[PDB]
């Protein structure tokens, strides 16, 4: 009956492009509970307020968590044309969203550091001609098409990863370029929260 | 297509060292990561090491770490694996592989054996039918050879059908292998059928004509 | 280390069949799962990457799907040349981990083995060794029993057996069993026989020879 945030606290977290996403329905939550754990460093919402999001009822609650370095905080949100928003992670304009930047305290054993921070600097599909490139920009709430060709972690900064598309797919190539950022002393993470509205169920409401 | 050709495999005593090479072609070497993946006698597959397109980064399993070093030369277009402090565990087939999310292509492999056993040239015996049939079956027997491997072909690889070459069997530290070839009656014995066997480790080459008993 | 379990070690299916194989993992792996196929000759090719993606040059009979920690590989309209051992690999973290494999054999109408028996070479005898070699070839099904008879008395000791993987060309196994003795020991007896018992026949196929 209580929302299970446990997968977040166990194991090694995914990078921004391949972020693990949890969907909650029919359960009660104590957001306070989550951020109690972490040394939060930023916490902004759009179309909702930080106080309101933890004290309202929704059809569904969606939580994205991933490894993200604070150094790149500017790039991550909103206006910035930095690839992060272009090719890696975009939040919904239409619905109320929150973006949380936090740091894993030393007391948290359970989470595991990644080798490094990885992200896609560019994602493009090349036509059969192999001259014509059609940039693939991610939609909100959706995953870069290059997640299929890019590694759990970029092996090395400046690596190119490419795949060839079955003639069923129209041929040509799917081409991505990756970048890396050295791991911090403490793992820094990003959390993305979004909620959805439905007639039948407002079954995601705060535990009391 | 693309091609990867491993070399350098052989017999080495425990605690010894050895360096494998892999010749890449048909793609841009600099641009992809590279890995060594080895398959054990059990047919188990275990990753060995991976290296970045730059040559900048390396990664090893704990089990193999600090004894094996993986290097690449972009200009050369070859990938090298250098190994040391070898143990019997390390015996496996070794594959040049091209990485990414997945291993794009694999080399045919090189066989590396670590044992205190002594290299031994195989003894090769023609197998001829008893003193019939419209057709007839003939054999080559390769006995007492260590370590793997030997490559056996018939008539210089000219004749490949009706040919069964059986997996080598290891007993008492020595390997035994046999191959059968079934051909039309006329073709033997009138026209020569020869068994060709090569043991690289022993530097052994032998061709044995199969003469009627 | 993440442990990959292939639920089934070996399968039988018949041409045109659809069979499905499934890797399962220790931990959730965020979709990063690959499939590789090893032909009997030891050539490995990458069938599938990222669970559903299909490698170029690889036909579309092979399809993949799954998520979290259970993923499956599907081959359809099987073909002879599909006979092989298929591996699943995981690339979420390091080190990659692999499966133990799943061996695919295909079903064909039963075929009686062709049995040939070979006496020791003079060359071998000259060296003081005698090995009697017996070939059973092109037989289905795979299960078979080989019994070695010396002067009408069974010999079990000193018999060495090798079985080939299912032939891509005809879907039939073959095997070689060798009985090895010293020449002096070999020269103590006059008749040697190769006996094969198969599903196909009520009474075993026999090949024997006499020293003379
Ligand atoms: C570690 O967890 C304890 C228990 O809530 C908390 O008081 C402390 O602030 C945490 N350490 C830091 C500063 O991350
Ligand atoms: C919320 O979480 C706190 C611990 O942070 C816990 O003591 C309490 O029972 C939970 N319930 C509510 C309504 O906050």
């Amino acid at each position: 009956v209580e929302c299970d945030f446990s997968p977040l606290l166990s194991g090694t977290p995914p990078q921004v492009y391949n972020f693990k996403r949890l969907v909650f329905t029919n359960c009660n939550y104590n957001l306070t509970k989550l951020l109690s754990l972490f040394s939060v460093n930023d916490f902004t919402c759009s179309q909702i307020s930080p106080a309101a999001i933890a004290s309202n009822c929704y059809s569904s609650l969606i939580l994205d968590y991933f490894s993200y370095p604070l150094s790149m905080k500017s790039d991550l949100s909103v206006s910035s044309a930095g690839p992060i928003s272009q090719f890696n992670y975009k939040q919904s304009f239409s619905n109320p969203t929150c973006l949380i930047l936090a740091t894993v305290p030393h007391n948290l054993t359970t989470i595991t550091k990644p080798l490094k921070y990885s992200y896609i600097n560019k994602c493009s599909r090349f036509l059969s001609d192999d001259r014509t490139e059609v940039p693939q920009l991610v939609n909100a709430n959706q995953y870069s098409p290059c997640v299929s060709i890019v590694p759990s972690t970029v092996w090395e900064d400046g690596d190119y990863y490419r795949k060839q598309l079955s003639p069923l797919e129209g041929g040509g190539w799917l081409v991505a370029s990756g970048s890396t950022v050295a791991m911090t002393e403490q793992l820094q993470m990003g959390f993305g929260i979004t909620v959805q509205y439905g007639t039948d169920t407002n079954s995601v409401c705060p535990k009391l | 297509e693309v091609k990867l050709v491993e070399s350098g495999g052989g017999l080495v005593k425990p605690g010894g060292s050895l360096k494998l090479s892999c010749a890449a072609s048909g793609f841009t070497f600099s641009s992809y990561a590279m890995s060594w993946v080895r398959q054990t006698p059990e047919k188990r597959l275990e990753w060995v090491a991976t290296i970045s397109s730059g040559g900048t980064y390396t990664y090893y399993p704990d089990s193999v770490k600090g004894r094996f070093t993986i290097s690449r030369d972009n200009a050369e277009n070859t990938l090298y694996l250098q190994m040391s402090s070898l143990r019997s565990e390390d015996t496996a087939m070794y594959y040049c592989v091209r990485d990414g999310n997945s291993m794009d292509y694999w080399g045919q492999g090189t066989s590396v054996t670590v044992s205190s056993a002594k290299t031994t040239a195989p003894s090769v015996y023609p197998l001829a039918p008893v003193c019939t049939g419209s057709s007839v079956t003939l054999g080559c027997l390769v006995k007492g050879y260590f370590p793997e491997p030997v490559t056996l072909t018939w008539n210089s690889g000219s004749l490949s059908s009706g040919v069964h070459t059986f997996p080598a069997v290891l007993q008492s530290d020595l390997y035994t292998l046999s191959s059968s070839v079934t051909v039309t009656s006329s073709t033997w014995p009138s026209q020569s059928i020869t068994c060709n066997v090569a043991h690289p480790a022993s530097s052994t080459k032998v061709d044995k004509k199969i003469e009627p008993r | 280390d993440i442990q990959m379990t292939q639920t089934t070690s070996s399968l039988s299916a018949s041409l045109g069949d659809r069979v499905t194989i499934i890797c399962r993992a220790s931990q959730d792996i965020n979709n990063y799962l690959n499939w590789y196929q090893q032909k009997p000759d030891g050539t490995v090719k990458l069938l599938i990457y990222y669970t559903s993606r299909l490698h170029s040059g690889v036909p579309s009979r092979f399809s993949g799907s799954g998520s979290g920690s259970d993923y499956s590989l599907t081959i359809s309209n099987l073909e002879q040349e599909d006979i092989a051992t298929y591996f699943c690999q995981q690339a979420n973290t390091l080190p990659p981990t692999f499966g133990a494999g799943t061996k695919l054999e295909l079903r064909r109408a039963d075929a009686a083995p062709t049995v040939s028996i070979f006496p020791p070479s003079s060359e071998q005898l000259t060296s003081g060794g005698a090995s009697v070699v017996c070939f059973l070839n092109n037989f289905y099904p795979k299960d078979i029993n080989v019994k070695w008879k010396i002067d009408g008395s069974e010999r079990q000791n000193g018999v060495l057996n090798s079985w080939t993987d299912q032939d891509s060309k005809d879907s039939t196994y073959s095997m070689s069993s060798t009985l090895t003795l010293t020449k002096d020991e070999y020269e103590r007896h006059n008749s040697y026989t190769c006996e094969a018992t198969h599903k196909t026949s009520t009474s075993p196929i026999v090949k024997s020879f006499n020293r003379n």
